[PDB]
């Protein structure tokens, strides 16, 4: 099935639990689609600025799935401004900061975090992290799960 | 092609 429809169903907000056959499909998806990375952030991006937190929190675990499974192609797109900045807007009080709550927020700090760490080949993703702290949006860097794949 | 890193 198509993107929308692989996403619509690993973050329906309705679902009781994450279905990680879903979440899955949307990566392989990705991976087989011309354009997948491109249309893939657009629709994560959305996807993790609604109002509905169980929405917004896996469509985050499906964007962490995607960072794993989707490799380099998926990686240049998440590097851009184009999409770091609907996250920023996340957890930003100057936009949807104030009407999102801390666990999605600290979520996406922590992505963040580790692709600083994970991407270093991916400049833009450290001057979008570095804005927050600077802003005082993040006061310390976090503590993370343990990954030593991540470089 | 990109944008410009949004500003707070």
């Amino acid at each position: 099935e198509s993107l929308e429809s692989w996403l619509n169903k690993a973050t329906n907000p309705s679902n009781r639990q994450e279905d990680w056959e879903y979440i899955i499909g949307f990566c392989d998806q990705i991976n087989k689609e011309l354009e997948g990375p491109q249309i893939a952030v657009r629709l994560l991006a959305h996807k993790i600025q609604s109002p509905q937190e169980w929405e917004a929190l896996q469509a985050l675990t499906v964007l962490e799935a995607c960072m794993k499974n989707c490799g380099r192609r998926f990686h240049n797109e998440v590097g851009k401004f184009r999409f770091l900045n609907e996250l920023i807007k996340v957890v930003s009080p100057k936009y949807l900061g104030d009407r999102v709550s801390e666990k999605v927020k600290t979520k996406v700090i922590e992505l963040l975090y580790s692709w600083t760490m994970a991407l270093p080949e991916e400049a833009k993703i450290k001057d979008a992290y570095h804005m927050l702290k600077r802003q005082g949006i993040v006061q310390s860097d976090p503590p993370i799960p343990v990954d030593r794949t991540l470089i | 092609s990109d944008e410009d890193l949004l500003h707070i």
